[PDB]
RNA sequence: CGGAGAGGUA
DNA sequence: TATTCGCCGTGTACCTCTCCTAGCCC
DNA sequence: GGGCTACATGACGGCGAATA
């Protein structure tokens, strides 16, 4: 760790989906409240991860989430759409933090010191709680759009290109919240 | 020809010990560990969910006692190719392949980039082609015509 | 009518 | 990257001789 | 009358996935 108090942990989720955001978490866990069990998001259980939500959320000192749009997405990209995602997240703490834990490989432009840690969410507790939050947001999402748009199955597939969301994009063609910049997408455009 | 009902699954050597293990490298899981669950000398939890123990684990017979303790209602366990063949079959194919996929750009590292590759183009034949992973597991052995082995 | 061991001819 | 340890395989066609899985009781 | 148990080492090379 840095020697600081307030380290903010950064994850995002929904990279490589056709459908919805991307989404991207931003915590501060507190020292008196340590949450036991977290680890990357896709190794828990959707109920033990689910239960992580009513601790983190809980437990944390702050937390915040920031989205960028399908729109947004399709005008800056992928990877600049994440690095404004995840700038909103770490903006939207209540508590500013002293330094800020990114998942990956790069930062986004901070107004405070940050680094990039590869598998964060493996190694440090605030990206897995990160992590957690942005997964279960965006898992949810995808099972609220599935309501309103049974017939492409998004609860099943969370918006990835698998072959069956691949064939209802095919038949139904392309809904609003479908990124347009997408190959798959463009193609059914 | 004829056939041999088996009461219990058996792993079928040739997956076993392709060099490369197919089954052991579709697992994501070493050798040494996967050849020390099939005969009964360790444990595995099957696809259990509890405080500690996740999907995948290799417990001892220590680590299962002390395992075993306070709880043990959810999470299960079990031993040899019927563990083995849970986990092929409660396992996705679609899910997992489009994970890897993504996570082969964002990786940096070499040695990764082609164990990852390796294991995505295996997942992606078996998905084109028709096959089921759980029929790796054998369950009932074909027997030879009598003929082809005269007395 | 199958399988091993020993020796020999090009 | 180089070292270790695994298995991969290592020509072909003929001729002669001898020698091969057994085990439980009212 | 019935069922019934299954000891080896002198190996020359190379490649490849396993580690050191």
């Amino acid at each position: 760790y840095p020697h600081t108090q307030l380290v903010a942990g950064v994850d995002e989720v929904g990279r490589g989906p056709l459908v919805g955001a991307v989404v991207t978490a931003a915590v501060i866990l507190d020292p008196a409240r340590p949450i036991a069990g977290l680890n990357d998001s896709k190794k828990l259980s959707e109920k033990r991860r689910l239960a992580l939500y009513e601790e983190i959320k809980e437990k944390a000192l702050s937390w915040s989430l920031g989205r960028a749009e399908p729109h947004e997405i399709d005008e800056l990209n992928i990877l600049h759409a994440t690095m404004l995602a995840m700038q909103r997240a770490v903006a939207g703490l209540h508590i500013a933090p002293e330094y800020v834990l990114i998942d990956g490989n790069r930062c986004p432009k901070l107004p405070m010191p940050a680094m990039a840690v590869v598998k964060g969410d493996s190694r440090v507790p605030e990206i897995s709680a990160a992590s957690i939050l942005a997964k279960v947001t965006r898992d949810a999402e995808m099972a609220a759009l599935d309501i309103v748009f049974p017939q492409y199955g998004f609860a099943q597939h969370k918006g990835y290109p698998t072959a069956f969301h691949l064939e209802k994009l095919a038949e139904h063609g392309a809904t609003e919240h479908h990124r347009r910049s997408f190959g798959p997408v463009k193609r059914a455009l | 020809m004829g056939h041999i009902e088996l009461a219990s699954p058996t792993a079928h050597i040739w997956f076993l010990k392709s060099l490369p293990s197919r089954i052991g490298l579709l697992l994501d899981m070493p050798l040494r560990d996967i050849e020390r669950v099939l005969y009964f000398e360790s444990y595995v939890v099957i696809e259990g969910g509890m405080t500690n123990l996740e999907r995948q684990q290799i417990l001892t017979e220590e680590q299962y006692l002390d395992a075993l303790e306070e709880f043990g209602d959810e999470f299960d366990a079990k031993m040899g190719a019927e563990a083995i063949q849970a986990l092929l079959k409660s396992m996705d194919l679609e899910q997992e392949c489009e994970q890897l996929r993504e996570e082969l750009n964002e990786t940096n590292s070499e040695t990764k980039r082609k164990k990852l590759t390796k294991r995505i183009k295996l997942l992606e034949a078996f998905v084109q082609s028709g096959n089921k992973p759980e029929w790796m597991i054998l369950t009932v052995l074909p027997v030879l015509p009598p003929d082809l082995r005269p007395l």
